[PDB]
C-alpha cells in the first residue's frame, strides 16, 4: 500500500492508491483503502488488510454509539485514543497502520497509528510500503498555507509516486476531503491512470467447446 | 515419477510416466523418462530431472567407449555398475537418481538393474520407481505372471503407470511403452493419459470410483 | 621428479633404449608357448650352472595372472616382477567394475600397453 | 563470508542531454555512529569516469586501489593512453563487475553498491549500476540504498524514460539531484548534511564540486506540533 | 505440513450478462494421495451459493456453520439472506476466529434477488472481503486461475458462452496443478434457474 | 533519542531531539517527545514510542485522579507512578523516561528511570542512544544553580553533540522550561545549534 | 496400529484390521482387534498414536450406546459419521488432539444400502467405495482402482480383500501379523474367523 | 550470514512456429519491491540464429549467457566456422548449468531458433541443465499464470470440436507470426495486471531464415 | 539391510543373512544375498548403509583374492579379519567412514578349526561362537546363551539357527523375508537352499 494525509487551510485530505496484493499476486486491481470512522472522520489504512478494516468498523461502531451517547459529534482524538489503546493492548498482532484524519467542533486533525500502538502528529503523513516514495515527494513539494486544491494535487501525487516506484502499490487514487463547515467529499477512484489496454484477441470459445459428463436442474425454492 | 520395468516369457517390459513437477507446480506432462542407450539397452529415469537426464546421457557415452575399445556390446551389469560406481563416488553430495537399467546381451539374457543415488545397485525381475512407484506395484504384483503374453504384457506395463498417474499427483502426462526381446529394443508409443483413462475405464469396466 | 627423456630417436629411425632392452630378452633363458586343439602349454628353459638351488621356493618361470590367464617371459628377472603384479591387480580390477575376468587378448592389451608407456616417459628405462 | 563495519550511505546519479550527475555524501558510519564525516566516496577515473560507491569503506579503499592502478596499467605501453586508446567509463564498469561477481561467486563479497557515471568517447552518456551480488542494470535514474527508496522517485519526475533525457538541461538535472540530497537529508538516519557533487559533460568535461550543504530546510513548522496526539501545550 | 495445501483443490466465480458462475474441482487428497474424486467445494444456502477451497475439515465444518447461521437467519428474518448480506456474515465469522483461523479460501456468489444484481466476492483466511467485477479465484491453483481469468474473461457474457470460457479457465489451470483436478463441477446461475454441469478432465 | 532534563535556579529544564526511526529510516523528524503528565510536571519519552505513550498516557490519568480527591501531586509522587508501571511490566516494556517537574517548596527536580524500572534522583539526567557520546561532555561542563541561559545552553550544547554523533538522533532540539513563572516551550533548528 | 482397510459392496461392508501391536524393536501382540461396535449396525476401524486410539473408539461408542437407550432407536450410519467427525474437528483444536484416523462402515436399515466412511484425525469425511488409512492406500487403492466393481458380493468382497492382504504382505516393510476381517450387512456384524 | 543469490523478477516465453520461433520477455528488473530498471533486456542474440534468455537471478543469467556467446564464438573457431545448430546449443547449455550443479545458476533458461529441417524451436532449461524441446514455454515470475492460457490457446488443451460430445479434439495446426505476437503480448498484458514484478515493456525476438527482427510494446509501469 | 546371524559349531561356520532390500514403505527385493565369499575358506556377511555395504565388500573380496593370486596361498580367517578390521578402522576417522558391520566366517585349514569374527564399522573385532548385528542380538543372543553348546554338529547348528529365525519372525517389527544360510567348513562354502 501507498496512503498520505495532508492537512490544508480550512481542514484536511487524504489519499490512497487502490492495490491488494497477495505475495506478488494482484488479488484486488481496485479495492477501497479510506474507510469511514464517522460521517466527517475517516481513515487511510496499511498492512495486514482484515485487519485495518475490522479495528476500524469496531472503533467507528463504538464512535457512534459514543456520539449518541454524549449526543455529540464525535472527535479526532477519540478515534486516535481508541485505536491506539485496542491496538497497543494486541502488541503489534493486529497489524493496522492508519493515517487517522477528520473535521470535528475543535477543529481539523490529522494522526498516524501504528500496529504497536504509537501515535504521530503532523501537517504530512504517509505510511505503507509506498511511504517512501510519497515522503520523497511530500518533502519536496509540501508548504505552509496550502489551499484545497493544491492540497489534494500535492495527495494525489504523492500516491501516485507509490504507484509507479513502488510495487506494493498501483492502479487507482482514491481520495477524501474534509473541510471544516463542509460535508465531507469521498472521491472514490479520483484518479484512474492506469486503464488496461484493449486486448488483441476476444477468447470467445465457440459453443460446446468444453466436454460435458452431466446436466441437471438445481432446486433453490422451497 | 512413476517408473517400472518387468521381466517375462517374452522379454522386458519396459513402462514410464511422463510428468515432471516442481513442488506442486507441474511443469512439464510431455518429459522422456527412457533413454535409449543403444539398439540393446534402456535406462528409466527417475528422482532429479537434471541428475538422471546428465548422467544417463553420460551413461551412454562410456558404454559407446566400451565396444569400440572391446569390438563388442558392453552387458547391463557393466554398464549399471558404471552408473552406480559414478554416484557413489557422489554420495552424500545430494544426486537424486532411481534408475533402472534395461537391456539383453547373448551371455546375460534379459536383465533389469536398479540402480540408485545412495548406492543400490540391485538385479531382479520386477522394479517400481518413483513417487508413484506404490501404485504401480499394487496393480503389477495383483496380475503379473511370467507366462503373459507380449500383447498382455505390454498392456499390464501400461495399465499399472495408468493406476499411478491416477492416485499419484505427482505422476501423470502420458505412458511410454517399450518391449525389449533378444533382437533390441521396440518402441510401443507414447500413451495420453486423458483419453487412456476414459478408454480403459469404459472397455475395462474398472475405475468405478471415479464420476464416469 | 627425474626427468630425462632415456628412450629417444637416432638419425636412422630407430629407439636404441627399445632395442638395447630387445637384447636383454634375447640373453634372457628360453621360453616357449604352444597352443593345441583344447589346451595351451607354456615351456620355459631353466639354466643348469645354477646347482645347490631351493626349487621349492625359487620363484616360479610362468606365473599366473588370474585362475584362468597365466604369464611366462624372458629377459630380466626383476622386471618381469613389476609387469606381473601390474597385470594381477588389474586382473582384480576388471573382475570388480566389470563382473567377468579378463579376456587374454584384454590383459595382453593392458600388459603391452605398460610396456609401450615406458618407450615414452621421460626418467624410465 | 562478510559483516561491512564502517559504511556509506546512498549513492544517486542521473542522465541529462549533454552528460551525467552523480552525487554522494561525505559520511562514514560506524553502524549508528556518525564516526568519519570527510570520506570521499565519488573517485574519478580519467578525466571522463566517476565511479560512486556506497557499503563498505574498507572494500570501497580497496576498489579505489584497484581502479588507480588500472589507470597506471593502461599507461604501460600505450602511446594513445591519453587519446584513443584511454579508459572508458564501460571498460572501467566491466572490470568491476567482473570482479564484484567473481568475489560473490567465490562467497567472500565487495560488500558494497557502486554506479559508474561517465560520458563515452563518441559522446553517448553511461550510467550503471553493480553491486556485491554481481548484479548489473542500467536506468535513466539509478541510486542506492535509500536513495532507491526516496530519490528515484523524484528523479524519475524528470527523465521518467529515454526520450526526456534531450529534453533535460544541466541546471534542471543538478537542481533534482540537489533536492534529493536534501530529502535523504532528511529521512535516513545515516546520513550526513555535506556531499560532494560531480558532473561528467561531453562538452565542458569533469566537474568535481566539494564541500555541499544541503540547504534552503524546512523545520520552522515543528514548532506548532505539540504532543502526539492529545496535549494542547 | 502447510494447512492450505494437504488436501487441494480450487475455486473460481464469474460474472456475465444478468447472470454469474461459479465452479469447483472434484479433488480431495493427503498431500501425493489422491483419496476421493467427489469431493464438491460449493454449497449453497438458499439462492446465495458459496465455494471453499483449503483445509478439507474447516470447508466441511464452514459449510455447516453457515447452513446453521442462514437457517436462524431465515426463521428470524423471515427471508433468504441476499449475497451481500452474506459476504459480510462469512466475514464476521472467519474474523471471529483471527488467532487462530480456519484454513480456508471462501468465494461467494449469487445474484440479489431484489434488485437482479450479479455479484461475486472472495475472502482470505481471516475474512477480509475481496469485492470484484469480473472474477475471483481460490486454491492451491490460484496463480494458475488469475492468468487464465486474466486473459480468457470479458464482460457481459452470456449464460451459455460465460460457461465456456469459465470452465475452460478451470480445467487448464487444474492441469498445470497436481494437487487439483480429479473431475470439475460448474454452476451457471440465472435470476430463477440454476443449471450445474460436471466437466470431463484428465484424470491424473 | 538523545533527551536531558536539568535543574537550576528557577527550576528545572527538559530537553529533547526529535527524530523517530524505525531502523535507518525517520519515521518522524519532527516529534515530541516532551510530554505533559501535569500542568508543572513532566517528563522526556525514549525507548519505544508505543510503550513510552501508553505509560505516560496511565500516568496522566493517575495524575488527574490524583489532583482530583488529594490536590496537586509531588514530582517524587509522579516518578514513583512511572516506576510502578516499568517496574511491574519490565518484562513487557522498553521505556527510558526522566520525570521532570517543578514544585513550589522542592523547587527544580529531576527523576530517571531506565529500564529496568529502578528510579533515580539527580541533579541533571541524560538519557536515549545518543546520551552516550556525551556523558564526558556533560559532566565536565553542568554546574548546580545554573542560570536559565546557561542551562539553556548547557542542553542546547550537549544535545548538539549528541545528535552529531548519533544517528538516531536529529531534527529540531525542543525544550520545555519550568520555573514559578510557569511553561515556556522552546525550539531550536539545525541551522544555529549544527553549527556550534 | 497401522493398516486399516473398508470395502463397501453391494449388500455389505466389509472392514479388514491388522493384528500387530508394535512398539519399539518389540511385537506385543498378534491378535489385537483395532474395532468397536458402535451399534448393532454400525462398526468402527481405528488406527493412530498409542492409547488415543482406543480411548477416543470406547469414547464414541459409550456417547452412541447412550443415544440408543435414551431413544430406544439405532443412529444411521451417515448420523454416527457426522457425529464423529464434528468430535475430530473439535480435538484438532483442542490442547492435545487425538491423534487417531477411523473408518466407519455401516449399514442403513432405511435405506438399505451399506456406506462406508473415510474419517481422518483432522475431521477430513468421505464416503468412499473403499477405503484406507495410513501407507496401506498407496497399494490398494489403485489396486482396487483396477478390481473392484460396484455390482460385487460380500464373497466377491472377500476375495478381493485377499488381493489387497496380499499386496501389502509382499511389499509393505513392517510384519503387521495378518487381519481380523468384519463384516457388516442387514443382519449386523459378525467376524470371519479363518482369514 | 551472506547469500549469494537475490531475485530480480520478470518474466519470459518462446513460442515456436512452423518456419519461426519468437522469445520474448519484459524490460523491468526489480529486487524486493524496488524498480532498478523499466527498460533493461534480458533476451540477446547469441548468433547462429539463435535467442537466448536467462531469467532469475541476473546475474548468473547475465554470466550464463555471457559464456554460451562465448561457447559459439570458440565452436567456430574450433570446427571450421560451422554453424550451431539449436539442438547441439540446447546440449552445450545443458553442461554450463550442470556444470555448477553444486553451485547452481538460479536461473530459468530458454533459447529459441530454426531446427536442421528449418522448422521453429524452443528449448527450456531448469537451473541446474534438464532440458526439453517444445512447441511452448514460459518462464519467471509471472509462468504459472502464462502457461496454462499457453496450453490452452497455442496447443489447444481441453478444447474438443463442437458437437461432438467431448470425443474429437480440437485438433492441432501451426500458429502464424502474427497470431503468435498477439497471444505473447496478450499473455504479457495480463501477467502485467496479476503479477508485480512483471510490468514496464516487453521487447519480442523473432527469428526466421532472414534473420533476428524485434519488436518492442509498452507496458503498465504500476 | 538388516539381520546378519553366526554361529561356530565344532567343525563348521553358520552364517544366516535376511534376504529383503527395503526402501521407503516397499520392499523392493525379497531373494537378496547379503553376503560374498573372500577366499575358498571364508565367507562375509555385511549390514548397514545403502550402498556402502556391496561396495565395502566388494573391495575387501578383491583385495583378498589378489593376496590368493599374488602367493598362491589361502589367508587364514585370523588374516583376513584383522585386514578387514583395520580397513574398517581407517575408514572410521575418513571423511566419509564405510557404515558397514560385517561377520566373518572360516575355516582354518591349518588349525582345523572353525572360527566366527564379528566386526562393526568402527573396526571392533571380537571372536565369537555365536554372533549377531543389528537388532537381532537383543534376541538371539540371549536364545543362544541358553541353547548353544560348544560341541554341537552342523545339523543341530541349523535346528538352533531355526530357532532364531523364528523368534526374529514372531518379535521383530520389520518383514525380512526369511534368510539366505551358508556353511563354511572343511571342504569349502556351501548355500542351504531349503530354509
Ligand atoms: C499494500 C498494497 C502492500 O500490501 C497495502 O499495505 C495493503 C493494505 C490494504 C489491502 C488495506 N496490504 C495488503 O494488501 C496485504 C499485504 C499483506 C499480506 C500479508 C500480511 C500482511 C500484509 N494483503 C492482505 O492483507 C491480503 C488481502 C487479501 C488478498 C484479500 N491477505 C493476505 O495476503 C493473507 C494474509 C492473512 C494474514 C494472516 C495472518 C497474519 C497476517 C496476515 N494471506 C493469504 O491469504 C495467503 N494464504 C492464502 C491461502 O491460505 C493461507 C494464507
Ligand atoms: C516424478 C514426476 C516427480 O518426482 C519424477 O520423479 C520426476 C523425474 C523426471 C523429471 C525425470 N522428477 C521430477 O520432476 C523432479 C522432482 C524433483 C525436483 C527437484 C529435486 C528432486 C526431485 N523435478 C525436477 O527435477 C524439476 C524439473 C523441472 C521443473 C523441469 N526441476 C527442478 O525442480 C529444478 C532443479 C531442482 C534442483 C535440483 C538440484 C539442485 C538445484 C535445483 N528447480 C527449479 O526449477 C526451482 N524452481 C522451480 C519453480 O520455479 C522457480 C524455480
Ligand atoms: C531514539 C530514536 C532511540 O532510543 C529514541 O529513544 C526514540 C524514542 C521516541 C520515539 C519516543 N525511539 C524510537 O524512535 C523507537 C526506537 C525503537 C525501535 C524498536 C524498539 C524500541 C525502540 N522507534 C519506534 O518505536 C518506532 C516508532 C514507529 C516508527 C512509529 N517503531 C518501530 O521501530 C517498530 C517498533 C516495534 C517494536 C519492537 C520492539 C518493541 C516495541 C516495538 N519496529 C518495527 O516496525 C520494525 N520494522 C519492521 C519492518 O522492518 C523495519 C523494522
Ligand atoms: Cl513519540
Ligand atoms: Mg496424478
Ligand atoms: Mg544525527
Ligand atoms: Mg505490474
Amino acid at each position: 500500500t501507498t496512503i498520505v494525509g495532508v492537512k490544508f487551510n480550512n481542514g484536511v485530505v487524504i489519499a490512497a492508491d487502490t492495490r491488494s496484493t497477495q505475495g506478488p499476486i494482484v488479488a484486488d486491481k481496485n479495492c477501497a483503502k479510506l474507510h469511514r470512522i464517522s460521517p466527517k472522520i475517516w481513515c487511510a489504512g496499511a498492512g495486514t488488510a482484515a485487519d485495518t478494516e475490522a479495528v476500524t468498523q469496531l472503533i467507528g461502531s463504538n464512535i457512534e454509539l459514543h456520539s449518541l451517547y454524549t449526543s455529540r459529534e464525535p472527535r479526532v482524538v477519540s478515534a486516535l485514543q481508541m485505536l491506539k489503546q485496542h491496538l497497543f493492548k494486541y502488541q503489534g498482532h493486529i497489524g493496522a497502520y492508519l493515517i487517522v484524519a477528520g473535521v470535528d467542533p475543535t477543529g481539523s486533525h490529522l494522526f498516524s497509528i501504528h500496529a504497536h500502538g504509537s501515535t504521530d502528529v503532523g501537517y504530512y503523513l504517509s505510511l505503507g510500503s509506498g511511504s517512501l516514495a510519497a515522503m520523497a515527494v511530500l518533502e519536496s513539494h509540501w508548504k505552509q498555507d496550502l489551499t484545497k486544491e493544491e492540497a489534494i494535487k500535492l495527495a494525489s501525487d504523492a500516491i501516485q509516486a507509490g504507484i509507479w516506484n513502488d510495487l506494493g502499490s498501483g492502479s487507482n487514487v482514491d481520495v477524501c476531503v474534509m473541510e471544516i463547515g463542509k460535508d465531507a467529499e469521498y472521491l472514490r477512484n479520483y484518479l484512474t491512470p492506469n486503464v488496461r489496454e484493449e486486448k488483441q484477441k476476444s477468447y470467445k470459445f465457440p459453443r460446446g467447446t468444453t466436454a460435458v459428463l452431466k446436466e441437471s436442474i438445481v432446486n433453490i425454492c422451497d | 515419477t512413476t517408473t517400472l520395468a518387468f521381466r517375462f516369457q517374452g522379454g522386458i517390459i519396459v513402462a514410464v510416466d511422463s510428468r515432471a513437477t516442481a513442488g506442486n507446480w507441474v511443469a512439464s506432462q510431455t518429459v522422456k523418462k527412457v533413454i535409449e542407450i543403444n539398439p540393446f539397452l534402456l535406462g528409466t529415469a527417475a528422482g532429479g530431472a537434471a541428475d538422471c537426464q546428465f548422467w544417463e546421457t553420460w551413461l551412454g557415452s562410456q558404454c559407446r567407449l566400451h565396444e569400440l575399445r572391446e569390438k563388442e556390446r558392453i552387458s547391463v551389469a557393466a554398464a549399471s555398475k558404471i552408473l552406480s560406481n559414478l554416484v557413489y563416488q557422489y554420495k552424500g553430495a545430494g544426486l537424486s537418481m532411481g534408475t533402472m537399467i534395461c537391456g539383453y546381451t547373448r551371455k546375460e539374457g534379459p536383465t533389469i538393474y536398479y540402480v540408485d543415488s545412495d548406492g543400490t545397485r540391485l538385479k531382479g525381475d520386477i522394479f517400481c520407481v518413483g513417487s508413484g512407484q506404490t501404485f504401480a506395484y499394487g496393480v503389477l504384483d495383483s496380475n503379473y505372471k511370467w507366462d503373459l503374453s507380449v500383447e498382455d504384457a505390454l498392456y499390464l506395463g501400461k495399465r499399472s503407470i495408468l493406476a499411478a498417474a491416477h492416485r499419484d499427483a505427482y505422476s501423470g502426462g502420458s505412458v511410454n511403452l517399450y518391449h525389449v526381446t533378444e533382437d533390441g529394443w521396440i518402441y510401443h508409443g507414447n500413451h495420453d493419459v486423458g483419453e487412456l483413462f476414459w478408454k480403459v475405464k469404459e472397455e475395462e469396466g474398472s475405475f468405478n470410483n471415479v464420476i464416469g | 621428479g627425474y626427468d630425462r627423456a632415456l628412450s629417444i630417436f637416432s638419425p636412422d629411425g630407430h629407439i636404441f633404449q627399445v632395442e638395447y632392452a630387445l637384447e636383454a630378452v634375447k640373453r634372457g633363458t628360453c621360453a616357449v608357448g604352444v597352443k593345441g586343439k583344447n589346451c595351451v602349454v607354456l615351456g620355459c628353459e631353466r639354466r643348469s650352472t645354477l646347482k645347490l638351488q631351493d626349487t621349492r621356493i625359487t620363484p616360479s618361470k610362468v606365473s599366473k595372472i588370474d585362475s584362468h590367464v597365466v604369464l611366462s617371459f624372458s629377459g630380466l628377472n626383476a622386471d618381469s616382477r613389476i609387469l606381473i603384479e601390474k597385470a594381477r591387480v588389474e586382473a582384480q580390477s576388471h573382475r570388480l567394475t566389470l563382473e567377468d575376468p579378463v579376456t587374454v587378448e584384454y590383459l595382453t592389451r593392458y600388459v603391452a600397453g605398460v610396456q609401450q608407456r615406458y618407450t615414452q616417459s621421460g626418467g624410465v628405462r | 563470508t562478510q559483516q561491512p563495519i564502517v559504511t556509506g550511505t546512498s549513492v544517486i546519479s542521473m542522465k541529462y542531454d549533454n552528460g551525467v550527475i552523480i552525487a554522494a555524501d561525505n559520511l562514514g558510519s560506524y553502524g549508528s555512529l556518525l564516526r568519519f564525516n570527510g570520506v570521499e566516496r565519488l573517485i574519478p577515473v580519467g578525466d571522463n569516469t566517476v565511479v560512486g560507491i556506497s557499503g563498505d569503506i574498507s572494500d570501497m579503499q580497496h576498489i579505489e586501489r584497484l581502479l588507480k592502478d588500472l589507470v597506471t596499467e593502461n599507461a604501460y605501453d600505450n602511446p594513445l593512453a591519453d587519446a584513443e586508446e584511454a579508459l572508458e567509463p564501460s571498460y572501467i564498469f566491466e572490470y568491476l563487475a567482473t570482479v564484484m561477481y567473481q568475489r560473490r561467486s567465490k562467497m567472500n563479497p565487495l560488500w558494497n553498491a557502486i554506479i559508474v557515471a561517465g560520458v563515452q568517447s563518441n559522446g553517448d552518456q553511461f550510467l550503471r549500476y553493480v553491486n556485491l551480488l554481481g548484479v548489473t542494470y542500467s536506468s535513466p535514474t539509478l541510486a542506492t540504498g535509500f536513495g532507491a527508496h526516496m530519490a528515484n522517485p523524484l528523479l524519475r519526475k524528470v527523465v521518467d524514460r529515454e526520450s526526456d533525457i534531450p529534453k533535460t538541461t544541466v541546471q534542471v538535472a543538478e537542481e533534482a539531484i540537489v533536492n534529493a540530497m536534501r530529502v535523504l537529508y532528511y529521512r535516513d538516519a545515516r546520513s550526513s548534511r555535506n556531499f560532494s557533487l560531480a558532473i561528467i559533460d561531453k562538452n565542458t568535461g569533469l566537474t568535481f564540486k566539494k564541500n555541499l550543504q544541503v540547504e534552503n530546510m524546512k523545520w520552522d513548522f515543528a514548532k506548532d506540533i505539540k504532543g502526539y496526539g492529545t496535549q494542547k501545550i | 505440513s502447510d494447512p492450505s495445501s494437504i488436501n487441494g483443490g480450487i475455486v473460481v466465480a464469474m460474472t456475465g450478462k444478468d447472470c454469474v458462475a461459479i465452479a469447483c474441482d472434484l479433488r480431495l487428497g493427503s498431500q501425493s494421495l489422491g483419496v476421493s474424486n467427489k469431493f464438491e467445494k460449493i454449497f449453497h444456502y438458499g439462492h446465495v451459493f458459496l465455494g471453499i477451497t483449503g483445509l478439507a475439515t474447516d470447508v466441511t465444518t464452514l459449510n455447516e456453520m453457515f447452513r446453521y447461521k442462514t437457517n436462524l437467519y431465515k426463521l428470524k428474518e423471515e427471508r433468504a439472506i441476499e449475497p451481500e448480506t452474506f459476504t459480510q456474515l462469512v466475514s464476521s465469522s472467519l474474523y471471529e476466529r483471527r488467532f487462530g483461523p480456519y484454513f480456508v479460501g471462501p468465494v461467494v456468489a449469487g445474484i440479489n434477488s431484489k434488485s437482479g444484481k450479479p455479484f461475486i466476492a472472495g475472502f482470505d483466511l481471516i475474512g477480509c472481503i475481496d469485492e470484484a467485477k469480473d472474477f475471483i479465484v481460490s486454491g492451491t491453483a490460484s496463480d494458475q486461475l488469475f492468468g487464465m481469468c486474466e486473459s480468457l474473461y470479458e464482460p457481459n457474457l452470456e449464460p451459455e458462452d460465460l460457461f465456456e470460457t469459465i470452465s475452460q479457465a478451470l480445467l487448464n489451470a487444474a492441469d498445470r496443478d497436481a494437487l487439483s483436478g480429479w473431475g470439475a463441477v460448474v454452476y451457471i446461475i440465472k435470476k430463477d434457474e440454476v443449471v450445474k454441469r460436471y466437466l470431463k478432465m484428465r484424470q491424473d | 533519542t538523545s533527551i536531558m532534563a536539568v535543574t537550576f535556579k528557577d527550576g528545572v529544564i527538559l530537553g529533547a531531539d526529535s527524530r523517530t526511526t524505525t531502523g535507518a529510516y525517520i519515521a518522524n523528524r519532527v516529534t515530541d517527545k516532551l510530554t505533559r503528565v501535569h500542568d508543572k510536571i513532566w517528563c522526556c519519552r525514549s525507548g519505544s514510542a508505543a510503550d513510552t505513550q501508553a505509560i505516560a498516557d496511565i500516568v496522566q490519568y493517575h495524575l488527574e485522579l490524583y489532583t482530583s480527591q488529594y490536590g496537586t501531586p509531588s514530582t517524587e509522587t509522579a516518578a514513583s507512578v512511572f516506576k510502578e508501571l516499568c517496574y511491574e511490566n519490565k518484562d513487557n516494556l522498553t521505556a527510558g523516561i526522566i520525570v521532570a517537574g517543578y514544585d513550589d517548596k522542592n523547587k527544580g527536580e529531576v527523576y530517571t528511570i531506565p529500564l529496568g524500572g529502578s528510579v533515580h534522583k539527580l541533579p541533571y539526567a541524560i538519557a536515549g542512544s545518543g546520551s552516550t557520546f556525551i556523558y564526558g561532555y556533560c559532566d565536565k561542563n553542568f554546574r548546580e544553580n545554573m542560570s536559565k541561559e546557561e542551562t539553556v545552553d548547557f542542553i542546547k550544547h550537549s544535545l548538539s553533540q549528541a545528535i552529531k554523533w548519533d544517528g538516531s538522533s536529529g531534527g529540531v532540539i525542543r525544550m520545555v522550561v519550568l520555573t514559578a513563572a510557569g511553561v515556556e516551550r522552546l525550539i531550536f533548528y539545525p541551522d544555529e545549534y549544527e553549527q556550534l | 496400529m497401522d493398516i486399516i482397510l473398508g470395502i463397501r459392496v453391494q449388500d455389505s461392508v466389509i472392514l479388514a484390521s491388522s493384528k500387530a501391536v508394535t512398539r519399539g524393536i518389540s511385537v506385543l501382540k498378534d491378535s489385537d482387534d483395532k474395532t468397536r461396535q458402535l451399534s448393532p449396525h454400525t462398526l468402527m476401524s481405528f488406527a493412530g498414536e498409542a492409547g488415543d486410539t482406543v480411548q477416543f473408539a470406547e469414547y464414541i461408542q459409550a456417547n452412541i450406546q447412550l443415544y440408543s437407550i435414551r431413544e430406544d432407536y439405532e443412529l444411521s450410519p451417515q448420523a454416527v459419521s457426522s457425529f464423529v467427525r464434528q468430535e475430530l474437528a473439535k480435538s484438532i483444536r483442542s490442547r492435545r488432539p487425538y491423534q487417531v484416523n477411523v473408518l466407519i462402515g455401516g449399514y442403513d436399515k432405511k435405506k438399505n444400502k451399506p456406506e462406508l466412511y473415510q474419517i481422518d484425525y483432522l475431521g477430513t469425511k468421505v464416503e468412499l467405495p473403499y477405503g484406507a488409512h495410513g501407507y496401506s492406500g498407496f497399494y490398494t487403492f489403485s489396486l482396487l482402482d483396477h478390481h473392484y466393481r460396484p455390482d460385487m458380493t460380500t464373497e466377491e468382497g472377500l476375495d478381493l480383500l485377499k488381493l489387497c492382504v496380499q499386496e501389502l504382505e509382499k511389499r509393505m516393510p513392517m510384519d503387521f501379523k495378518g487381519v481380523i476381517v468384519k463384516i457388516v450387512d442387514k443382519d449386523g456384524i459378525r467376524q470371519v474367523d479363518d482369514f | 550470514q551472506f547469500n549469494p543469490y537475490g531475485d530480480n523478477g520478470g518474466t519470459i516465453l518462446g513460442i515456436a512456429g512452423e518456419d519461426f520461433a519468437v522469445l520474448a520477455g519484459d524490460t523491468r528488473n526489480i529486487t524486493d519491491y524496488s524498480i532498478n530498471s523499466r527498460y533493461e533486456p534480458k533476451v540477446f542474440d547469441c548468433g547462429d540464429n539463435i535467442v537466448m534468455s536467462a531469467n532469475g537471478f541476473a546475474a548468473d543469467g547475465d554470466a550464463l549467457v555471457k559464456r554460451f556467446k562465448n561457447s559459439v564464438k570458440w565452436y567456430h573457431f574450433d570446427h571450421n566456422d560451422k554453424k550451431l545448430s539449436i539442438n547441439s546449443a540446447a546440449r552445450n547449455i545443458q553442461h554450463l548449468l550442470y556444470g555448477k550443479r553444486f553451485f547452481p545458476y538460479y536461473v530459468h533458461t530458454i533459447i529459441a531458433g530454426l531446427d536442421e529441417d528449418g522448422k521453429g524451436a524452443v528449448y527450456s532449461f531448469d537451473p541446474v541443465g534438464s532440458y526439453e524441446r517444445e512447441q511452448c514455454r514460459a518462464g519467471g515470475a509471472a509462468a504459472s499464470l502464462i502457461m496454462p492460457f499457453l496450453d490452452n490457446q497455442v496447443n489447444f488443451k481441453n478444447q474438443y470440436e463442437p458437437g461432438t460430445n467431448g470425443k474429437v479434439k480440437k485438433p492441432l495446426k501451426y500458429l502464424s507470426v502474427e497470431e503468435v505476437i498477439k497471444l505473447v503480448r496478450d499473455s504479457f498484458t495480463s501477467a502485467t495486471e496479476r503479477h508485480i514484478q512483471v510490468g514496464d515493456g516487453l521487447e519480442i525476438l523473432i527469428v526466421t531464415k532472414d534473420g533476428v527482427r524485434k519488436e518492442f510494446y509498452e507496458l503498465k509501469r504500476d
